[PDB]
DNA sequence: TGCGAAATTCCATGACA
DNA sequence: ATTGTCATGGAATTTCGCA
DNA sequence: TGCGAAATTCCATGACA
DNA sequence: ATTGTCATGGAATTTCGCA
């Protein structure tokens, strides 16, 4: 502070500040010519007030503030004491947005076998149709094999009814839901645990975790729309005509239909295939199982070249579920407790919980 | 000729009146020829109509290429016949009085008949919960002439609740018992 | 059809049937032994009937449709008989998705003058504060000066009251809008024309085109966030500074304010720039002319390896607005009069009237 | 000493009372010295609080380092220094009895006087709609000392609104028999 | 042993509240 | 304590029919 | 005539209803 | 009859201080 640019003033060489330009007192100020023009070399001690009040002036980030500061001051090493600030605004560390993607997407591996994994979702609300407004949707993750139910409500109790018509034919090791009210209620827990099924949920407010069903809701709604052209949207008694159309609708990337994956045969469906007309019932199941193996499976894409991956420990930030007008659209920073996987993670949050959280939802904190 | 497979023929048929569960009196079977799998549909009546909305939601999954029945009044109604022609169902008919179906859906349907007979008593009002129960029993037992469970010969896979308890089926002495009480 | 088949049968050549394959007759049809195996080939009189039943299925695409097709028939060239039906599927056309990206942005000039271009936008509806509930928010081409304008509502009442105070400093050439109720009134028009005011109006549903106040918005909207952090959002006694805060503030990539690109020097605000301190105003005018004129100006992106352009006479399809749950997202094919620019097109539409258009809101018919 | 620039210097004065225009009473206005632009402001009163409400605008766009006045009651209040003091603008203030601005700023001054009596006849009830005319003429306004309007001053650019008609500014014959009829 | 054309595969694009 | 997906239709690439 | 470090510039990322 | 924009903060690149 004032031993410094008393030193100074007296001709000796103080660290960081060059020895080539001339430093003088004017107006009970140190100043220095520098290049741009005559800047004034504040004391050490009156830096912080400074950066501060260039930065509140319109919370500006790193440059936009030093280039404020310039205007009128010089010392060592000013823009470390501007990212010395930024890093300790609060407001600007949960309303500013990320310029940093997340890494790129893991393509997890489809279940093995049919009934290993149920995804699960709701459609709605739709037009009213015979009083119905929903549809539950459940996909299974081997085959694609799809099953419509018409709802009045996303209720646990329509679930309940929905999938105890289902298991009637088979009952799955898991089912994959998001975290709609339905999937997370204790009657919907129990009505699985009873029935020995593991309940497995998305990372909160993450549609891409339940990317297998929500990608057939897609295909739901574009068939149903195609069938409805020019005619009321009476849905309803289209559902089962929809869920068979698609079942037995090829993927063109593995050549075969859901059906077929489930099955390792066509029903009496038109153009049902024949090619397995002259193998046994074993014969079937058993190119059907090599067929199961083999299908394609994609790989995780290049990132993009500006993405971050949690590292333990880690500053970062978990995204605002549904941000009030004029508010923060970030929480404070919390820690990574854990890295379960590239893209997700535990953190020790803002309620001093664990939560259980998609990179997507997270930004690293800036400036450290 | 060609080997027999799932889809080939479902072999359907009523049971009831029963007491009344939910609201419902018969079940209607359906019972799959070359795999022995079952599904169960409660109806409020043996007519064309329940058949039609019970088989309409079986038929959004898979369709049969024959449907084989007795000469119930509910299958050779001409709205029934209408439905199957709509669909590319063939049907199929056994002569008045003379039921034939094959060795391994006989012996299902028998399976069918004992089971429902043996978890009715005692709780003759809470069949239509237990219909999941049954269908999961009868399609993960297994088939003494193949190697396989239905579910199996379904899926091509093991299944994730096995009946590993091959079971009495029989009443045992309490349950003739109140079995003689309940229809009394 | 018949003929043909018969002419094949007793073992003639004929174009499109390959002549390595042996073609039989079997209960009363056409067939032939391909390494796939035996399959039906139709009279052609019967294809489209056939091609048109495997698409209705579930409406599906080329490969998808050709693959029922596959399993029972076979015919030469059969891909370019499903392709026609899909051209001629209304359905499809409407509520399919496209797979062609929009050609890359334009990057308009900047506008040479302050006063040349006005781009006018409302913010809100925000939080009651003082009984109003919008921002009128205008932004200076050229330099990037904003003003702000509390309303009760995004009206043309509010709107021209507001540009009465603001035009009592300069009038612009041109004022650039969105097609707002507030800005498409022929009252307001009329208040334009009384001053000799050009209106000028973005392509509908398409808030890029509003890009230079758009983005000021975020500002406004960035910065009464921070400053409204853990107090109650009364945003009304704030409009003020946010405006002086953001009109001051640099531009990291322009090396100026606002506030200097509109007068070339500061006023008496935290941190003034004294460069020009021994400049006269008309030295001073002189340097501003010439920052003006040299300011980065960016360039068009590269195109995205799979976006299309539009081409006069090429059927396009423009983008329902605000689609009824169910109903097509595309309106009916419709043709390109006139391109405007690569960006920017005239169609004879839906209606049969001229309609100008954003690129963003088309997409290329499939199939021709 | 270092060349006279715009913000060095706002002129400000009331004038008023006026006829009620929109239930507005006064005028406030402001002369840049440098410059000549004018800006002015509609009050109901030449009180301090006006005073704040009406330079809060301007201020929200640009901010003088000295506001020169007279030494009117709004001006020489504690609220206004404690405002100006907020704002890191100091005071000036003429002597009592003698006004004293600049050659430029006398003149500006005289033609918003001259210029508003000459509007407010015929229609001495509609002057609030009209301020914004009024800005845009004087600041359009050719300075014959140099060679600049107001608004290229200012901006540095010729303006889109040119009033290449240096105008009467003085009363037509009418106007002087209608101004002695409406003040009697 | 190489050509033109058809068939198949590749894959960016966009939408699932 | 968990994780994107896949129909689509032009273009790129491979295969086919024939020689 | 070349080094280490600071300063400046580059620019992908995301959000404006 | 019209058209994206630009604050942001790490990384890449250039300039600076000194020799
Ligand atoms: O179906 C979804 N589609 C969107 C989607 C699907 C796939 C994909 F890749 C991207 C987007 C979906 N979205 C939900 N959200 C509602 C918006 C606020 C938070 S959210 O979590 O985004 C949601 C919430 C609760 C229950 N189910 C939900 C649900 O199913
Ligand atoms: O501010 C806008 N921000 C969004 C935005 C801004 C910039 C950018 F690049 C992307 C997106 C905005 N959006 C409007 N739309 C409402 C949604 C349905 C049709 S829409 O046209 O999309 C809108 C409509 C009417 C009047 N003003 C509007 C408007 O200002
Ligand atoms: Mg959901
Ligand atoms: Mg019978
Ligand atoms: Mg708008
Ligand atoms: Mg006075
Ligand atoms: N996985
Ligand atoms: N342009
Ligand atoms: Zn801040
Ligand atoms: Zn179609």
């Amino acid at each position: 502070l004032d031993a410094e640019l008393d030193q100074l003033l007296q001709g000796h060489y103080i660290k960081g500040y060059p020895k080539q330009y001339t430093y003088f007192l004017e107006d009970g100020k140190v100043k220095v010519s520098r290049p741009e023009g005559v800047k004034i070399i504040p004391p050490q001690s009156d830096r912080q007030k400074i950066v501060l009040q260039a930065h509140n002036l319109a919370h500006t980030g790193r440059e936009a503030t030093l280039l404020k500061i310039a205007n009128l001051y010089w010392w060592p090493n000013m823009r470390k004491d501007v990212v010395k600030q930024l890093g300790r605004c609060q407001q600007c560390l949960i309303t500013n947005a990320s310029n940093k993607a997340s890494g790129p997407i893991l393509r997890p591996d489809r279940p093995q076998k049919p009934f290993d994994k149920f995804f699960i979702d709701y459609i709605g609300p739709l037009p009213p149709s015979q009083g119905y407004l929903y549809v539950l949707v459940v996909v299974d993750g081997m085959t694609g094999f799809t099953w419509l139910y018409p709802t009045k409500a996303p209720s646990t109790s329509a679930t309940v009814k929905s999938l105890n018509v289902l298991t009637s034919i088979a009952i799955p090791k898991v089912i994959h839901s998001d975290q709609g009210a339905a999937f997370t209620s204790s009657t919907f827990a129990e009505w699985a645990k009873e029935r020995g099924i593991h309940l497995e949920f998305s990372t909160p407010y993450h549609p891409q975790s339940s990317g297998k069903v929500e990608r057939k809701n897609s295909d739901i709604k574009r068939l149903l729309t195609k069938l409805l052209v020019g005619r009321p949207t009476k849905w309803y008694d289209l559902l089962p005509v929809v869920q068979l159309a698609l079942n037995n609708t090829y993927s063109p990337v593995l050549k075969y239909t859901p059906h077929q994956l489930l099955f390792g045969i066509d029903s009496n469906t038109p153009f049902a295939n024949q090619d397995t007309l002259d193998l046994t019932r074993e014969e079937e199941l058993s190119l059907l199982q090599e067929i199961r193996t083999s299908l394609y499976h994609p790989s995780t894409p290049p990132a993009s070249s500006r993405s971050w991956s949690p590292v333990v420990g880690q500053l970062v930030q978990e995204r605002v579920a549904r941000p009030a007008s004029l508010r923060p659209r970030w929480h404070k920073p919390s820690t990574v407790l854990k890295v379960l996987n590239p893209r997700t993670v535990v953190i020790l949050d803002h309620l001093g919980n664990n939560r259980t959280v998609s990179i997507d939802n997270l930004k690293p904190t800036s400036h450290q | 000729d060609r080997p027999q497979k799932p889809f080939d023929k479902f072999f359907i048929d009523y049971i009831g009146p029963l007491p009344p569960s939910q609201g419902y009196l018969y079940v209607l079977v359906v019972v799959d020829g070359m795999t022995g799998f079952t599904w169960l549909y409660p109806t409020k009546a043996p007519s064309t109509s329940a058949t039609v909305k019970s088989l309409n939601v079986l038929t959004s999954i898979a369709i049969p290429k024959v449907i084989h029945s007795d000469q119930g009044a509910a299958f050779t109604s001409s709205t029934f016949a209408e439905w199957a022609k709509e669909r590319g169902i063939h049907l199929e008919f056994s002569t008045p009085y003379h039921p034939q179906s094959s060795g391994k859906v006989e012996r299902k349907n028998s399976d069918i008949k004992r089971l429902l007979t043996k978890l009715l008593v005692g709780r003759p009002t809470k069949w239509y919960d237990l219909l999941p129960v049954v269908q999961l029993a009868l399609n993960n037992t297994y088939s003494p002439v193949l190697k396989y469970t239905p579910h199996q010969l379904l899926f091509g896979i093991d299944s994730n609740t096995p009946f590993a308890n091959q079971d009495t089926l029989d009443l045992t002495r309490e349950e003739e018992l109140s079995l003689l009480q309940e229809i009394r």
